[PDB]
């Protein structure tokens, strides 16, 4: 389990990380499900383009927003 | 406690992610923008 | 003897300069002064977390006493303050409760109103008003 | 002068006399002392609060261990409020016109 | 170390006791 | 430790931020040896950057005694009268420059314990709290367990 | 009055530790999180038979880069400038 | 639905009702208008603020002193404008609220004076019967700041 | 307030008496409040080295 | 009407909200003490030291307030007057007095 955790890139606690959705990573996550938390990743808009790289955010509940600002609605 | 803020979308730690961390702290008096920190 | 020790007294003074305010033979006996200074430095280094915890508990106790004197409690006050989109740590709250009672009473009134609005929304399962002082601000 | 008290630089003797003189200069009758709050009257550590009332209206209040020092503190507070040199005054503007 | 079957009931582990207490009827 | 060394309070020397800011550093007496391998950094400093350091702030006077010694030292006096003497024995030019910059930026206060990093002169604004606060007054201030 | 035998945590007659409410709530929330993880880990995408070799090129390139970085170990270069400017220790007012 | 008045029928807390929302909004508008009038007419003095600078919430008032634990990459004698205002108010009125206040509401002006490090602290480790003993001296840089005056604009 | 220094300190740090009536009252709830007011857990200027103890008179 | 806190002690707070939705404004004016909640200050004018034969006899009697005791009863009287413990009225050793900071720093 320690080896799987170290190979999945989860050294520090409370650190987000994105993997694929294939049976291999599925089994690797089922091995350490009692140690980590599995949550899907959804996209409200489109994928970040080349110009929308330095302006991005992960947000809560897994919502990779493409346009993140510091101004209220 | 910070579990109530998990349902609104502002995470649970106010010292990170939001208008209190990404916003520049200090600035000049004439109007020049302060250089962002390395963090 | 060849190139022996000729500056041992300076090391003794450097060690004893940290043991100039102790009781007993610890301020004169080097063999015991070494251990005394070692333990003193170790405790002074390890007591930082203890000092932080003591200050935090003192701030919490002051906030609780102020809330009990005004007419509320501590957990309800903390919840209503964290549910009103206002980020104030315990230090500024204690400083206000000690020096500025008007703003602390205003905060207590706002907390009581927020608690009443939350209770009303829970009993009504809200639908339409959901609290006047509520309405979280969306930052995109 | 930042943070210093007014009468510490003035050092008066009878605050009540100057207070009643200023009140007579402001078309005011005469102030009278009333005991607002108190705690411990027979112990070695007493506390009193004397409030100066002018025409059934409070103007200031001053604490003290006895009644004389409390009335003196109340008169000092009233005289400092009538002169506009209090702790809630406007700070000095250290800028250029 | 004791065996798997004994007469003195033998108190279970802390995690096993927590699991049996949280999964009651 | 704090129980073995004296402490002080955090305050200004003569309120520099209120009115106008003045330079706390006054004189800088440098002692660079003529010959030796222990004052090369000080020699290179006096050769290349002492003119720029003197022209940066006109309120600081630099004295170069040039006394043949073995340990190069520097004397820094401030407005309050404190004299902090440090040695630049075997140091590079950048280290000496950073040291003199830190000496010019600081004042004459002691480098002991800070003791409460925040200091205010008017702490009470809306009235300092007293035990009689948040307590309503009864009719005529009648104490409990009385008849009149 | 009541005495505990040798070590209240190991051995035969031990001091029994019980469960309160905080531990029960923690176990409940952890079981809920684990059930949510089980639900989110119950749907693949490529069904194994559609990934015979999609990202093997990147792995091969990374392995070649690691091999090139590990096989390029050599002592650093040695210049005369250091040996020449080391003579400046006894520098005078020149 | 009718229940007799006993010991456990009615809740111990008094039943609290809520007023009309329209009347409440009207009262709030009247109060904020009175506050704006009192601000524009000049009836305040000696105000304080809670500036969140360097992740430390201070009681920034008129003529005060603060100390941080780092540097600001600025020369001694430059004015610093502080933002992130979450609470402000002189006497008889205070302003709050949602994360921050507006940038045109509160204008805090600070000034750097002294730039000194700190006292030589001691960090020592030790273990029993293991010949383990470590010791260091950490001298972190600090920066002394001083807030001049705090202005307020009546643009509510 | 506009108070000085010694009168302000005497008004801040001062002993305040209290009256706690009994008659059909549990001793635990009364003793809890009595000890809270004796230690100083009802004032914001609470401190162990300040010696801000008050007086509680339980009848 | 509705009030979150009783507006009869300390201060009178009035909660409000800005129509914009980004700030909270509260107006709390100061509250004074009415005239019907105060009592007249007593004036203890005690005078029982003057007579008809002499006039400075009262001035002579004014110098008759002196009483001497040892240590036990004195500490007991101090403890019963100040409501303290008798352990604090005893002297201290010189080792606990030479290390006393006679000139401590002062703030404000
Ligand atoms: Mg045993």
């Amino acid at each position: 389990e320690k080896d799987i955790i170290k190979m999945l890139g989860l050294e520090k606690a409370h650190t987000p990380q994105v993997h694929k959705n294939i049976p291999s990573v599925n089994a690797k996550l089922k091995v350490v499900k009692h140690l980590i938390r599995i949550k899907p990743l959804k996209l409200p808009q489109g994928l970040p383009a080349e110009e929308n790289m330095s302006n991005t955010c992960l947000k809560s509940t897994g919502e990779l927003v493409v346009q993140w600002h510091l101004k209220p609605v | 406690g910070g579990q109530w803020r998990l349902q609104q979308g502002l995470a649970a730690n106010p010292s990170g992610y939001g208008p209190l961390t990404e916003l520049p702290d200090w600035s000049y008096a004439d109007g020049r923008p302060a250089p962002p920190m390395k963090g | 003897l060849r190139n022996r020790v000729t500056d041992r007294y300076f090391r003794i003074q450097e060690v004893l300069k940290h043991a100039r305010h102790f009781r007993g033979r610890k301020n004169r006996c080097y063999r015991l002064a070494v251990r005394t200074v070692i333990r003193a430095f170790v405790k002074c280094t390890k007591a930082r977390y203890l000092k932080k915890k003591n200050m935090r508990t003192l701030w919490i106790n002051r906030i609780t006493a102020a809330s009990q004197e005004h007419g509320l409690k501590y957990p309800a006050l903390i919840g209503n303050l964290v549910k009103c989109q206002v980020e104030l740590n315990r230090k500024v709250l204690a400083d206000l409760a000690i020096y500025e009672p008007k703003t602390f009473k205003s905060l207590a009134a706002l907390a009581s109103r927020r608690r009443h609005e939350g209770f009303a929304a829970a009993l009504g399962d809200g639908k339409e008003p959901e609290g006047i002082f509520s309405r979280v601000v969306q930052y995109h | 002068m930042t943070g210093k008290e007014l009468f510490e630089m003035w050092k008066i003797i009878n605050p009540m006399g100057l207070l009643v003189e200023e009140l007579k200069k402001r078309n005011v009758s005469a102030p009278e002392s009333r005991l607002t709050r108190q705690s411990g009257g027979t112990t070695a550590l007493p506390l009193y609060f004397v409030g100066l009332y002018c025409d059934k209206k409070l103007i200031a209040e001053g604490p003290g261990e006895t009644v004389l020092v409390a009335e003196e503190e109340a008169a000092r507070v009233a005289l400092r409020k009538l002169y506009g040199f209090t702790e809630n005054r406007r700070p000095w503007n250290y800028s250029k016109p | 170390g004791s065996k798997a079957v004994t007469r003195h009931r033998r108190v279970m582990h802390f995690q096993r006791q927590k699991l049996m207490a949280v999964t009651e009827y | 430790t704090a129980r073995g060394t004296p402490s002080r309070f955090l305050a200004s020397v003569l309120h520099n931020g209120l009115g106008r800011y003045v330079q706390q550093l006054q004189r800088l007496s440098f002692s660079v040896s003529r010959d030796g391998a222990s004052s090369r950094g000080a020699r290179e400093f006096v050769e290349r950057e002492v003119i720029d350091f003197a022209r940066r702030n006109p309120g600081v006077v630099i004295y170069v005694n040039s006394r043949p010694c073995c340990v190069p030292r520097v004397v820094a006096e401030y407005l309050n009268g404190a004299v902090r003497e440090e040695s630049i024995h075997c140091k590079s030019v950048e280290e000496i420059s950073t040291l003199v910059q830190k000496l010019a930026d600081q004042s004459g206060l002691d480098v002991i314990r800070i003791r409460k990093p925040f200091h205010t002169d008017n702490p009470s604004i809306q009235g300092q709290w007293h035990p009689f606060t948040n307590k309503p007054t009864t009719f005529r201030g009648l104490r409990p367990r009385e008849v009149q | 009055r009541g005495r505990i035998p040798g070590r209240q945590w190991i051995g035969k007659h031990r001091r029994p530790r019980f469960v309160s409410l905080r531990a029960k709530q923690n176990m409940i929330r952890r079981l809920e999180i684990e059930a949510e993880n089980h639900y989110w880990l119950s749907m693949p995408y490529m069904t194994r038979e559609q990934e015979r070799g999609h990202a093997a090129v990147r792995r091969r390139e990374a392995f070649e880069a690691i091999k090139a970085a590990a096989t390029s170990k050599f002592p650093p270069h040695r210049f005369i400038a250091d040996q020449l400017d080391h003579l400046n220790v006894t520098k005078k007012w020149s | 639905g009718y229940v007799p008045k006993t010991s456990l029928s009615s809740p111990p807390w008094p039943e609290v009702v809520l007023p009309d929302p329209v009347e409440e909004t009207r009262h709030h508008a009247e109060v904020v208008k009175k506050v704006n009038e009192m601000i524009v007419t000049g009836q305040y003095g000696r105000l304080f603020a809670v500036v969140h600078f360097a992740s430390r919430q201070w009681k920034v008032t008129s003529e005060d002193l603060i100390l941080i634990g780092n540097e600001l990459d600025l020369a001694c004698g430059e004015r610093i404008r502080l933002e992130k205002v979450l609470l402000v108010g002189a006497d008889n009125f205070t302003l709050l609220g949602k994360p921050l206040l507006g940038k045109d509401l509160v204008r805090v002006e600070a000034t750097v004076i002294e730039k000194t490090e700190s006292w030589p602290r001691i960090i020592m480790r030790f273990r029993k019967r293991k010949n383990f003993k470590k010791k260091r001296i950490v001298t972190t840089p600090q920066t002394v700041l001083r807030i001049n005056s705090i202005e307020i604009a009546p643009c509510l | 307030s506009s108070f000085s220094r010694a009168p302000q300190q005497w008004a801040t740090f001062a002993r305040i008496w209290y009256l706690l009536d009994g008659k059909m009252q549990p001793p635990g709830k009364l003793a809890a409040m009595a000890s809270i007011r004796l230690q100083g857990l009802h004032k914001p200027v609470y401190h162990a080295l300040s010696d801000c103890g008050d007086h509680v008179v339980i009848m | 009407t509705y009030s979150p806190l009783p507006d009869d002690y300390n201060c009178n707070v009035e909660l409000a909200l800005t129509s914009d939705g980004r700030t909270i404004v509260c107006y709390h004016p100061s509250v004074d003490i009415p005239y019907e909640h105060t009592k007249p200050i007593p004036r203890p004018d005690p005078v029982h030291n003057n007579e008809e034969t002499h006039d400075q006899v009262l001035k002579t009697r004014l110098e008759e307030k002196v009483e001497h005791l040892e240590e036990g009863p004195m500490i007991e009287q101090l403890s019963k007057m100040f409501f303290t413990t008798k352990h604090r009225w005893y002297p201290h050793g010189r080792y606990h007095r030479c290390r006393k900071n006679l000139n401590p720093p002062k703030d404000r």
